């Protein structure tokens, strides 16, 4: 069980792979405690296929939380995915960025943060100023020192009415805390 | 034909307002 | 402002969860299950909990309860629209709304959940625009989001321009027991079915009370919309201005407008029921119904449900027209027609038996409740005026609407 | 001869037809080129010298040929003058001091003896505005009843909005095209 | 059991093998992938976690996993010993200081029962300055001669040129298959 689906994880077949990785998350909604193997998911991470890699990141922020130290090793993925050129990839490792909970990710991931705050992409802008929330939301110390109140003052004035809206939304839950 | 009504065609504007 | 959208089931077993802003323990779920059934045991239940300092704000769905935990004072309001536009867009994605969909659709519904709310603020809940990014069966996002019109997909093309329209009018009258009708409102609906070529820019004109006041038209049929409501297409400001209904119509099926004036006419149906229930000996309905609308009008599938006794057995109907079904799930007895011409009556004479030993704890008395529904007949009078659609490229629509007649909360008390 | 090859481009359209933008500068002529090609309200510079573009509709080719309203080129629409079948006059309904001169420039191009077919299409710019005129105010003071032998249409169309651009291109084409 | 299909694929080129990038810190590791992979020199940030390629040359699939050589991550090289056959080291010649961290890195990471298949591979980065050292002076200081039961090879090659690539790929190439 355990130890076939860590083996199917871990093999080079991607039909395999995908496999695994379904049957994981499954597994986590069906009520199985599968953060015991967030280690071994965390090599089958950066794939080319989108199918794995939200699965992937979905089971990150669900077991973040329960293994802090063991997500020290998705900081690097996150850098990489945050410049792919197709804004849907971009816009999932930001929304992934801001919901991981841990202490000693969110410090690192400002500089992601702060290239996403003047994204082209209304969905990338959207995200960042989702972000930008979060991560004032987790560390308000973190988010003032990072200099977003001003990013995000500037995205009501800009144009991308949705990223207005969401620009104007952070800023009030900010103001709000 | 259809329940409720056979559908109708409708106009383009209000041609006695102008 | 919620904390964690999941999708319960009917016993207390959570079918998917999704935190957005992670506030919220995931164990907090557990005791909404306890919390429901205290509620409803001792008639406190509400569709917003409260466990402690966070409180469960949810519907019910056909098989499962999508509660959204909160602990922040979160808007209730944004929370149950949310809720709704997750119940609409799983409708569109998915023909039923089970616990058959819930694990086996959880690949592209996870998906879904992550792509619709991200930190609690819902950013994209069209289902149109939200099927071409995240499919079950990924490119970029579309530029409908990102552009003002998130309501309509540019570059659509068909082989026609045909746009088919339904005004469904709900004729709802709240007769009380003493004879006299206390609630009669009827509320309009413009749904239409879109399906053109391009982005045309839809230009409704009916003939409003208000618009003919105007421009000095107020003397002819003009329907007295007390309240309008136009749908994200419609432009709110253009409304405002001088009553133009201008907005971009949609692909597929979707609510423009939907009026709702009182109505101060007589119903179209007069139902005369009278209860000869003996004291545990039998009983008698003398139900006569008398349709009030034009002759030229059919009432297609009447249905006047007259609310017999529970315990009722051994019943015999002596109707006219239509065939009368006691069904004792219902504890009703359906006057079903097929066919109610205007102006038409219809005597019924209903007997029933009865137990002689008195039931323990009263029942009640439901309202009877009549399912009329007269095709090609508006009660309010509204006619459609005009429908300007306007195309870029130019081309000649042909639009198309019918209007229904129907019967909506027209209840009527019993005595 | 034969011309059973004439009778089968026409069986499918072969007309195309030509259109003229002149006018006053800032008169919404650019403006209502592009929203005509294109459909969006587009902004640019001011036209220093012209502009070309071709309009499909109605199986004509309707190219449109935008001049600007500059003092330097105001004389060079004789340019255009030379192989043209239309000719669009962009009013400027929003500037009263601008009315004037821009009657007098139309005046002064229609008081050529070269340009006798293209006929009159005038074009009800700028109006969004609550000074701007009606269909038939405008045309009164520019006295279009009194141009003898020509076949001037006034139009009012929204820069902003795009409304009679249809009914304008249905008129050029009715008096331009005189078949079914 | 039939053994066709085998047959059939290597006889055009079935086998791809494996190979590992460890070594500290700024040694050039990336660099060296960056350009074994595309052919430039790019710079990159400093690896916090890995960067997993491939490098398909001599029919050969050779799938880089880089690792970086930060204090966070030089005990994080046992997660790639599993499933991994072979392994690159990147010595740092130019930091004199940090020459016996990178020993001692590779002397714990040699010292594992687990990773016992994988050939060493010693790969001489920041070629390009007066103060490394040659080919031999940085193996007698390592003591690569003193692994027993382990096949080391030294190379040097420039990150800014790209010379001994070529010569390294085919000594992996040779070590990992015994075949013409
Ligand atoms: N906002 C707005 N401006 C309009 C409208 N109609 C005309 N204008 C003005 O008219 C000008 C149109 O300029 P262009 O479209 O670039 O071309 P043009 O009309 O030939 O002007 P020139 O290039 O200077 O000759 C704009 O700069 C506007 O200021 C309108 O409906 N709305
Ligand atoms: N200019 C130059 N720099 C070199 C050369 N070889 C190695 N370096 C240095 O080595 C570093 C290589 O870093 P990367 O290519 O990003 O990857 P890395 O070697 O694993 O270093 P880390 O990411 O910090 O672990 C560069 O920043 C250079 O400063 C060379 O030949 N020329
Ligand atoms: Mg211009
Ligand atoms: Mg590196």
């Amino acid at each position: 069980e355990i130890f076939e689906l860590k083996a199917e994880l871990n093999s080079d077949k991607k039909e395999k792979k995908k496999e695994a990785v379904k049957k994981v998350i499954a597994s986590m909604t069906v009520g199985k405690d599968v953060s015991a193997l967030f280690p071994d998911v965390v090599n089958c991470m950066q794939t080319d296929n989108l199918e794995l890699k939200k699965l992937v990141y979905l089971y990150l922020m669900n077991y973040a939380k329960s293994q802090p130290d063991m997500a020290i090793m998705a900081v690097n993925t996150f850098v990489k995915d945050c410049e792919d050129p197709n804004p849907l990839i971009r816009a999932l490792a930001v929304r992934t960025m801001g919901c991981i909970r841990v202490d000693k990710i969110t410090e690192y991931l400002c500089e992601p943060l702060r290239k996403c705050l003047k994204d082209e992409d209304p969905y990338v802008r959207k995200t960042a100023a989702v972000c930008v929330a979060k991560l004032h939301d987790i560390n308000a110390q973190l988010v003032e020192d990072q200099g977003f109140l001003d990013t995000l003052k500037d995205l009501i004035s800009d144009s991308n009415p949705m990223v207005v809206a969401n620009a104007v939304a952070a800023l009030s839950e900010i103001a709000e805390s | 034909d259809r329940k409720g009504g056979s559908y109708s065609q409708a106009a383009g504007s209000d041609s006695a307002q102008s | 402002s919620a904390s964690a959208v999941y999708v319960l089931d009917l016993k207390g077993k959570v079918l998917i969860c999704r935190n957005y802003r992670g506030d919220v323990d995931m164990s907090e779920v557990e005791h909404f299950m306890p919390i429901l059934m205290e509620k409803e045991e001792e008639g406190m239940l509400s569709p917003i909990l409260a466990h402690g300092g966070v409180r469960f704000m949810w519907i019910k769905h056909n098989n499962l309860y999508l509660v959204a935990t909160s602990k922040k004072n979160a808007c209730v309001s944004l929370v149950f629209s949310f809720l709704y536009k997750v119940v609409q867009v799983f409708s569109e994605y998915f023909k039923e709304l089970e616990e058959e969909s819930i694990r086996d659709n959880f690949v592209i519904i996870y998906e879904l959940l992550d792509e619709l709310m991200d930190f609690g603020y819902p950013q994209t809940t069209d289902s149109k625009i939200l099927q071409e990014y995240i499919t079950q069966e990924a490119p970029r996002p579309p530029a409908t989001v990102t552009n003002a019109v998130s309501w309509r997909s540019e570059g659509i093309k068909y082989r026609k321009n045909e746009v088919f329209l339904d005004v469904i009018e709900a004729v709802n009258l709240l007769v009380s027991a003493n004879g006299n009708v206390l609630r009669s409102e009827i509320v309009g609906s413009i749904k239409m079915r879109v399906f053109l070529s391009g982005m045309p820019e839809l230009r409704l004109g009916l003939n409003d009370k208000v618009l003919f006041d105007n421009t000095g038209r107020g003397k002819s049929k003009s329907v007295e919309l007390e309240d309008v409501k136009f749908h994200q297409c419609v432009r709110l400001s253009r409304f405002e201005n001088d009553r133009t209904i201008s907005f971009i119509p949609p692909d597929g099926e979707f609510e423009l407008m939907s009026y709702r004036l009182n109505t101060h006419v007589k119903p179209l149906i007069w139902i005369e029921s009278v209860i000869e229930k003996h004291s545990h000996s039998r009983i008698e309905y003398m139900v006569k119904a008398k349709s009030q609308f034009k002759r030229r009008s059919t009432a297609n599938n009447v249905e006047i449900h007259i609310p017999v006794p529970n315990d009722a057995d051994s019943p015999k109907f002596k109707t006219t027209v239509g065939s009368v079904k006691w069904v004792p799930e219902n504890s009703e007895i359906v006057w079903s027609v097929k066919s109610f011409p205007g102006g038409k009556e219809y005597l019924m004479r209903a007997h029933f038996g009865l137990p002689s030993v008195e039931a323990e704890d009263k029942e009640g008395k439901p309202p009877i409740s009549v399912k009329f529904e007269i095709p090609y007949f508006t009660t309010s009078g509204i006619q459609v005026r005009y429908l300007k659609i306007i195309e870029k490229s130019g081309y000649q629509a042909l639009p198309w609407v019918r209007y229904i007649t129907q019967n909506g909360d027209y209840q009527l008390r019993t005595q | 001869g034969n011309i059973f090859a004439n009778l089968f481009k026409g069986l499918f359209g072969k007309k195309e037809m030509r259109i003229l933008m002149v006018g006053l500068d800032a008169a919404g002529k650019t403006t209502i080129l592009y929203k005509l090609k294109l459909g969006e309200i587009v902004t640019t510079i001011p036209t220093i010298g012209f502009n070309v573009e071709t309009v499909e509709y109605k199986n004509i080719s309707f190219t449109v040929w935008d001049v600007g309203g500059q003092d330097k080129i105001r004389p060079l629409w004789r340019h255009y003058f030379q192989n043209t079948q239309g000719l669009i006059f962009v009013v400027d309904s929003n500037d009263r001091e601008r009315v004037n001169e821009a009657r007098e420039e139309l005046m002064r191009m229609l008081a050529e003896d070269e340009l006798r077919d293209a006929v009159l299409l005038v074009f009800a710019n700028k109006q969004d505005l609550p000074n701007a005129m009606n269909a038939a105010e405008i045309t009164d003071k520019l006295g279009l009843h009194s141009l003898r032998h020509r076949n001037w249409y006034i139009q009012a169309t929204c820069a902003t909005s795009g409304d009679g651009l249809y009914e304008g291109l249905d008129w050029l084409s009715n008096q331009l095209r005189n078949q079914k």
